[PDB]
């Protein structure tokens, strides 16, 4: 009788159900079928209420008692959730017990709007050359990883997860970055896995994984990016750093395909939705950098794109890179001559971090970019004459591009990078073989180790150059030329 | 001198050709695909009124 | 003894409708009684005032509107077990080989959960075939799945049935081949064949349960052969605790098939007309297919690519569940070369140092490194001949070609077609053979040892008949 | 009443809609108070969905239907050899009605796994090109496709024209009936196809299943079973026949046509899901039965008309990736004036091998090759080769020029194999390339008089002796000197 906590479905198919009463219901509150099944309300009519079934549709029938649960779609938060591993709905799947929670966040929150934000400026090392002298992020900034399947997109995000344990580990309590790795449409073979190489290097410990893996239902696999945004989020508002990596965004783009067409709303470009664009965008500006006023939490947001066959310009890819603060496009022909990791630099930009750089770096890499992104249209107008111009500054590029060389798992620290640059721009390093560049690299280090201690340790300290550290390395560098 | 010359030449002519056929063979594919999808499309909404 | 009437009849598309809170669950399976035997629904969806919609197994012609339409209470079920071995069953579990009923002991339904986050393999891990070029180049997954390319006159079902046999044999598992979108034919030979090789075995035992779906089958029935036959292949694994091959031929005929079932539901197409489902339909049957702490089940798949385009949905959407390719080449066949594994296509992501091993890896590098400078200098043989190589390249070059002579491997199962003895080689031997040939320990020996032989033992004795 | 009889409550496009008819089966035949024939193929909650065979003109709101308790079925059997049907089984030439042996549902069951055997016998086209390098077995589903004027009724139309050989005979597993299923055809062209095996006397083994332009689209949807099912009939008895559907592009389109009239829900060009399902369920019931069956055999010809060449375009593909093969055409190699247009390049045959002449195969495992290496060294025709290259062109031409055939000309083997032979170990390499035309017609001549024995054996054992070998290289020799 009393139809206000309750309903009744009338008809179930293509992962909706359509329940007759539930006359209390709010849009976007969560519900419980007869088999314990849990649905959305998505459009509430006069006489029914259209329910997205967070599962199979086999657990419901039609005629089954629907019951309110009062809660907007929401989560488990706060500390606890580290080292675990949960679905959609925080619901605990490593079987390591239950999820400690701190609180329940909605999976529909709001972004940080105009005035409690603060621009972008400590910067989140990934030890990739390539992409800390390049393509830098800072803390809150929302960095895209958009490549061709087989690329390192995975590597180069999972890498930046591995690096923060030199932060992690410390007393520091500012200089921490928290890890949320979401899996969306992934195999549970991968996320395994992936898990395992996560705990073979300890940082579990200080990240959560919530995984959407690609059997479960389209509502899961779309809510998953949301829900671990919350969890994130709670970071950047108890005055803490998380990073956030929603690998990916493409897969995720193409469950919500699924419900919308399911739903028969009309297709726009690639049979899209006409809001696929407001799925991303209203995500990723919950990535953010909070104000002195607010804590000055922070949240860094690593989407990942997936292309097909390079192409930039599709309509999912275009929407990302509209909504994020840049790009690191890696791109799979120089992949394949094992270029590694793959980054292509005149499409590949970072927006806002160029800003948010550690200084020793961009003082050591004048310009860098566009002179290898200029360098790339001069190579590819060779296969003409002898021009000793361009031909000299080849001797570069090329050195270069063998210095960005880095073998996976190998995140180096500022200091070990900077020199090497120095070299790199500084040309020291020329009359050294082609085949002898990235077997130098290691020669060096071991060099600087035990000798140059102090200047590995000063801009490890300060993370600034003086006049006076750069003739100290002036000394460092053709010494080991010549020895 | 010449002949060696037009040889050389004409080989790189090949190699680039070669390079642009894969360029446009990917296009090919994209547009074909597309075709399908806006001329489906024409149909699905003539269908659901 | 739930009860239904047959209200609407379109295409493979039937509605029953029933009485209060007695209807069925989608996924179930649904009898109508036929003159010939029973006609088999499967349930879509609940439309609302008792009445559900189902996609048929079979014909609908000559079906009356009102008519008796008994519920099973399940999902279409399979016998499983020993009992499967050598048979042929179709898509509703049913003896299509005039030899009897299955006498399963059990029965189990085509729809499943994949193994929970719990139940799954830490480590990726490498599944031995005794196949040198396999092994070596493109290594199997453990409860992994390996896109498997080309057409016929590439010997596939020997080199498929090799595999059943050399799984079964190295191994002690069992094989599940599942015919989706069959043509006819090529199941009759099939058959043949593999009772002609004894992988089947009439009279003693066989080592593989044979499930056909074909294409005169409407589309509901190819859609769910898949699952049919994974079923079965899933018992190995968990019953009894087997690293079982479940193959697929072909994963896209599957795809096709499912969006067809998608029309007719009358689902709005997605991007390329394929049905908007597409991912999840393919990760609810991938997903099954993995590791367990019981057991594996790994899975070897044709795979069909429309329009040569590795961009269409369909493979795009294949290929994110794939772990190895085995491409199969007329080149490598004309070239004499058995197994016509193509040694330079053929890739597989397991093949990692870290994962296979050093020794394994780094010969195997080396390996498709002194293959592929061989292949690049193919054409300036062809000009001014090997008077036109520095030391260094000549060397490579006169041994490249005993290295893809040694990957030509003489098949246990092919022996009725050959007469020649077979050999399976264990994977330490792929390797221990193959490094002793990088380094030049095998130069002296002329070519003709190297082609179809065993392990480098098996050089060695050949060579000394050859010598003298 | 309403258990037998319905009551139309609307009529328009081809389509009515009727109340009632409780009993009807799916697929049932049915009958309008005007006479029009009709089938029921929706059958919803309130009302039937049937299609008509004739004028909707003759229908009106509100008029009565009867059942006619009966699935779609035509008459079958040899009382239909030398007649003109359309889809139904009715007489469409003018001499009296059909004397039918039984009749058969449209549809049935393709035979299953069991009971086939593998293709083994020949169906011998009598066109070079074909039978020497797309070989086709009894049994097979060989595909004919390409653009429109390309040739590809006039290939299938040479395999029936080449029968009389057997037909004429004694031996009843050595002949093969025609049966030629016209969809969307101009009638005018029906008639005059039927005015053009008369004028080879193949009529007397031939059956024209007729579907034309202006036939109500559930007709040209129901011909290919229809004839299918005629077909089955010497295949289920023991004998051959051979099937040839001309075109099932057009029976696409009109399954279209009813599909989306019953508005049934539409995909990829407007077809809807089961499309395939058509065409699958069609070719598969063409096979070669086991011996316990009767060994009989059905061989099928479909044609599909690319547009453009679009061999991914959305019904090609489909038929494509049921079919054994495809013989391939191409009005590039037709305005070259090599016809047939046979792309080779582009033609398989699954079967291949194992549906040969012994001997026509023994003298042509070379000729694939031969025209392999041609096709890779081809655009050297434009003054500085060396003479392996020079060769290579030098077979080719002249081989070419062999496989060119004019039309209703079909070749015995003991025909084809001399000149293969005297092509494949060179002996036209002397002779000009404009020479090749005059060659073989003077060649066959002089090898009747002059060697009609080795011709006989070749015609009788099927296979070629070291012996014969010499033989033909002798007679050979001795042409191509004189
Ligand atoms: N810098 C590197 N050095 C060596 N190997 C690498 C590097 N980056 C990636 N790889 C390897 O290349 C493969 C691709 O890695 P992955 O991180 O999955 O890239 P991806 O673009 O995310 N591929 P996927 O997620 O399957 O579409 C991995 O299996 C790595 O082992
Ligand atoms: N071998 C041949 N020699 C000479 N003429 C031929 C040959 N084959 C076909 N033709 C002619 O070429 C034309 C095309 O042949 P045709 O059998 O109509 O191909 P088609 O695919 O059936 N054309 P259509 O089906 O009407 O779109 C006909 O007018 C014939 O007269
Ligand atoms: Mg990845
Ligand atoms: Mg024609």
């Amino acid at each position: 009788a009393n139809l206000n906590e309750t309903g009744r479905v009338l008809a179930v198919g293509d992962g909706i159900a359509r329940v007759f009463g539930l006359n209390n219901i709010q849009a976007e509150e969560l519900v419980e079928f007869s088999s314990g099944v849990k649905g959305m309300a998505l459009n509430l009519e006069p006489g029914q209420v259209g329910i997205v079934l967070f599962g199979s549709d086999r657990l419901v029938k039609e005629g089954e008692l629907v019951k309110r649960t009062g809660n907007i779609v929401d989560v488990p938060v706060g500390p606890g959730l580290l080292g675990r591993v949960v679905d959609a709905l925080g619901n605990p799947i490593d079987g390591k017990g239950p999820i400690d929670a701190a609180g329940r966040s909605r999976a529909q929150v709001k972004a940080p709007g105009i005035l409690p934000r603060r621009s972008v400026h400590e910067p989140v090392q990934t030890g990739l050359k390539a992409v800390d002298a390049l393509v830098p992020i800072g803390r809150g900034q929302r960095e895209l990883i958009i490549g061709d399947r087989q690329t390192g997109k995975t590597a180069v995000a999972l890498d930046t997860i591995l690096n923060q344990k030199r932060w992690n580990n410390g007393s520091d309590e500012s200089k921490k970055l928290y890890c949320v790795y979401v899996a969306v449409g992934q195999k549970r073979s991968t996320v395994a896995q992936l898990v395992q190489t996560l705990e073979q290097h300890d940082a579990m410990k200080y990240s959560i994984i919530v995984a959407a893996t690609a059997s479960e239902a389209a509502p899961l696999q779309y809510l998953a990016p949301f829900t671990a945004a919350s969890i994130g989020e709670w970071f950047r508002d108890n005055g803490k750093h998380a990073l956030i990596v929603y690998d990916d965004l493409s897969k995720q783009a193409v469950a919500y395909r699924q419900l919308s067409l399911l739903l028969r709303r009309p297709p726009g470009r690639e049979a899209y939705p006409g809001d696929v664009f407001y799925l991303h965008s209203r995500l990723l500006e919950r990535a953010a950098k909070l104000s002195e006023k607010e804590g000055s939490g922070s949240l860094t947001a690593l989407p990942v794109i997936e292309t097909q066959g390079g192409d930039v310009s599709a309509y999912i890819p275009t929407n990302v890179i509209s909504i994020t603060d840049g790009q690191i496009f890696l791109e799979a022909e120089l992949f394949y001559k094992g270029i590694r990791p793959a980054i292509n630099v005149g499409l590949s930009v970072s927006r806002v971090g160029s800003a948010a750089q550690v200084k020793a770096l961009k003082q050591v890499a004048g310009s860098l970019k566009l002179f290898l992104a200029q360098y790339r249209e001069v190579a590819a107008f060779a296969q003409s004459d002898l021009d000793a111009s361009t031909k000299q500054t080849l001797v570069r590029g090329e050195r270069l591009t063998q210095l960005l060389k880095q073998n996976q798992y190998s995140p180096l620290a500022t200091e070990e990078q900077v020199p090497l640059i120095y070299a790199g721009v500084n040309g020291h390093l020329d009359g050294i073989e082609l085949s002898r560049i990235g077997e130098f690299e290691s020669s060096f280090l071991s060099y600087l180790k035990s000798n140059h201690n102090e200047l590995l340790t000063e801009i490890r300290e300060k993370g600034e150059l003086s006049k006076e550290l750069l003739a100290s390395l002036k000394s460092a560098t053709e010494s080991f030329v010549a020895t | 001198a010449e002949i060696s010359a037009r040889r050389n030449a004409m080989d790189n002519a090949s190699k680039n050709a070669g390079d642009m056929i894969n360029r446009y063979s990917i296009l090919y594919n994209r547009t074909r695909q597309a075709v399908i999808t806006n001329e489906l499309v024409d149909i699905i909404t003539g269908a659901s009124s | 003894p739930i009860t239904g009437k047959v209200t609407a009849v379109i295409g493979a598309i039937v509605d029953v409708h029933f009485e209060q809170s007695e209807l069925p669950a989608i996924l179930n399976a649904l009898e109508i009684k036929t003159p010939q035997g029973k006609l088999v629904l499967e349930v879509a969806q609940h439309l609302g005032e008792n009445t559900v919609r189902t996609i048929a197994m079979d014909g609908t012609e000559g079906l009356v509107r009102g008519e008796k339409v008994l519920d099973t209470g399940g999902p279409i079920s399979v016998p499983v077990g020993r009992e499967t071995l050598g048979r042929i069953i179709n898509v509703i579990g049913e003896p299509i080989d005039e030899r009897g009923p299955i006498k399963s002991k059990l029965r189990k339904p085509i729809h499943a959960d994949p193994p929970s986050f719990a139940e799954q393999s830490t480590s990726a891990e490498i599944l031995e075939t005794g196949i040198k070029v396999v092994d070596l180049l493109a290594p199997y997954a453990r409860g992994g799945k390996i896109g498997l390319f080309g057409g016929a006159g590439v010997g596939k079902t020997v080199f498929i049935q090799e595999l059943i046999n050399n799984i079964a044999k190295a191994h002690g598992g069992f094989s599940v081949f599942t015919g989706v979108g069959e043509r006819t034919r090529e199941g009759n030979d099939l058959y043949r064949e593999m009772k002609e090789t004894g992988v089947i075995n009439l009279e003693g035992e066989s080592k593989v349960a044979l499930v056909f779906g074909q294409m005169n089958e409407p589309p509901g029935a190819r859609a769910r052969v898949a699952l049919t036959g994974l079923t079965i292949a899933e018992y190995f694994r968990d019953e009894e605790g087997q690293d079982v091959l479940l193959f697929i031929d072909n994963i896209f005929r599957f795809t096709q098939a499912g969006s067809e079932v998608s029309a007719l539901l009358g689902r709005i197409p997605s991007a390329v007309g394929y049905q908007p489902t597409l991912a999840t339909d393919m990760g609810l049957l991938q997903e099954r297919i993995t590791t367990t702490k019981k057991g594996s089940v790994t899975s070897v798949q044709a795979v069909y690519v429309p329009a040569d385009d590795l961009t269409d949905p369909a493979p795009a959407t294949t290929f994110a569940h794939l772990d190895a390719t085995t491409v199969l080449s007329r080149g490598i066949s004309e070239l004499g070369i058995y197994p016509a594994v193509d040694p330079l296509d053929s890739k597989s992501r397991l093949l990692d140092a870290a994962v296979v091993g050093q020794e394994h890896y780094d010969v195997a590098s080396k390996v498709q490194e002194t293959l592929q400078t061989y292949k690049s200098l193919q054409d300036i043989i062809a000009i001014l001949g090997m008077d036109e190589l520095s030391e260094q390249d000549k060397l490579t070059v006169e041994r490249a070609r005993k290295i893809q002579r040694f990957l030509s491997q003489p098949f246990a199962v092919a022996e009725v077609f050959t007469g020649i003895p077979g050999k399976l080689v264990r994977l330490k031997d792929t390797v221990a053979s193959f490094k002793a040939v990088l380094e030049g320990k095998y130069d002296n020996i002329p070519e003709h040892a190297f082609y179809m032989v065993g392990g480098i033992e098996d050089v060695v004795a050949k060579a000394e008949k050859l010598a003298a």
